[PDB]
């Protein structure tokens, strides 16, 4: 395997540092140097830093005065932690391979002096079904959360096709997300169709299986 | 700095139909030791960027054959045969001869494929939900091709447009299409103060919009 999985948190208060694991599999980082490279929504990719097998490093100048890239050769990881972050420096932050281009998963950094609100999970299911043995589409609601990151599935995984999360909208300073999921008429009554849930920063899993119901 | 531009800001094409796009760098991309470091990268929407080409020209494991890199110096073009629905995403140039390790700015690959009319659907607030000090209705209008839609809501006829949260999918790596839900959001007693509740959806397919809608007093 050749993969570079990531971690730190997904809030920060201003000024306070941040503070990224990248702990890379399947190479040698004595052999490979690991960049750091992070995405400003709506911005881009742009180049924060590296540090080499030979452990030497290279920042971006615009960042060089709070970036500190260190690693550890045998644990097989590299330390990113930058320092006086403000909230324009909210972006997913990256770790990826020098050579043979592996990325990591991305960890999102928020950086406000704001509540970790544990979102509210509730089903959508439809008042009436449809008789022609077409479709039926149930959805899914994630109200009340703060740090967006959250992760959302159907049935975990098995039901992967019809499946459409949109992206959360954020109103008086809470994010809303929404999925939906159109499996055929028969379905529905038959297979039991559930929405897993999961706001990492609140240690929060839940699981709502879309049930009937009529008014 | 090594100033990278891509000049294809946004690029709609038909599957099949073939496509470049170019990037430019304000210093030669040639080294010393010989080579010409220049990457073209793919970030698809969600996932992380995946590299389909290095050196120039060479191709990545995996990465189709119908992709073909080119170029030298500050001109180097990348070219894709003929354009699948898994192409969609954006598309960066990086260049690593010179230390700033610089990227391309984007180019936006959408993929043109015909139109398509929204299949909406309308779902009431969850009692789980009115429990508490409100009561959302949101409704789903899904698979529709150009983007570009508006739903307007609608309390007994009065046409609602506070309270209502819009949110686009972006394009689908598979049918293509675009999607999009509105959550209009009442007060739990300001809610069922009322009967009907409608979500309407004017795209392009037709001249008179889609309306979606239900009725407190039946199911």
């Amino acid at each position: 395997q050749v993969k570079l999985q990531q971690s730190g948190p997904g809030l920060v208060q201003p000024s306070q540092s941040l503070s990224i694991t990248c702990t890379v599999s399947g190479f040698s980082l004595t052999c490979y140097g690991v960049h750091w490279v992070r995405q400003s929504p709506g911005k881009g990719l742009e180049w924060l830093g590296v540090i080499w097998s030979g452990g030497d490093t290279d920042y971006n100048a615009a960042f060089i005065s709070r970036l500190s890239i260190t690693k550890d050769n045998s644990k097989s990881q590299v330390f990113f932690k930058m320092n006086s972050l403000q909230p324009n420096d909210r972006a997913i932050y990256y770790c990826a391979r020098r050579g043979g281009d592996f990325w990591g998963q991305g960890t999102t950094v928020t950086v406000s002096s704001a509540s970790t609100t544990a979102p509210s999970v509730y089903p959508l299911a439809p008042v009436s079904g449809d008789q022609t043995n077409s479709s039926v589409t149930l959805g899914c609601l994630v109200k009340g959360y703060f740090p967006e990151p959250v992760t959302l599935t159907w049935n975990s995984g098995s039901l992967s096709s019809g499946v459409h999360t949109f992206p959360a909208v954020l109103q008086s300073d809470l994010y809303t997300l929404s999925s939906s999921v159109t499996v055929t008429s028969s379905p529905w009554p038959s297979e039991t169709i559930t929405c897993n849930v999961a706001h990492p920063a609140s240690s929060t899993k839940v699981d709502k299986k879309i049930e009937p119901r009529g008014c | 700095d090594v100033v990278m531009t891509q000049t294809p800001l946004t690029l709609s094409v038909t599957i099949g139909q073939p496509a470049s796009i170019s990037c430019k760098s304000s210093q030669s991309l040639l080294d010393s030791d010989g080579k010409t470091y220049l990457n073209w990268l793919l970030q698809r929407p969600g996932q992380s960027p995946k590299r389909l080409i290095y050196l120039v020209s060479k191709l990545d494991s995996g990465v189709p054959d119908r992709f073909t890199g080119s170029g030298s110096g500050t001109d180097f073009t990348l070219k894709i045969s003929r354009v699948e629905a898994e192409d969609l995403g954006v598309y960066y140039c990086w260049q690593g001869t010179h230390f700033p390790r610089t990227f391309g700015g984007g180019t936006k690959l959408e993929i043109k494929r015909a139109d398509a009319a929204p299949t909406v659907s309308i779902f009431p607030p969850s009692s789980e939900q009115l429990t508490s000090g409100g009561a959302s209705v949101v409704c789903f209008l899904n698979n529709f091709y150009p983007k570009d839609i508006n739903v307007k809501w609608k309390i007994d006829g009065s046409e609602r447009q506070n309270g209502v949260l819009n949110s686009w999918t972006d394009q689908d790596s598979k049918d293509s299409t675009y999607s999009m839900s509105s959550t209009l959001t009442l007060t739990k007693d300001e809610y069922e103060r009322h009967n009907s509740y409608t979500c309407e959806a004017t795209h392009k397919t037709s001249t008179s919009p889609i309306v979606k809608s239900f009725n407190r007093n039946e199911c």
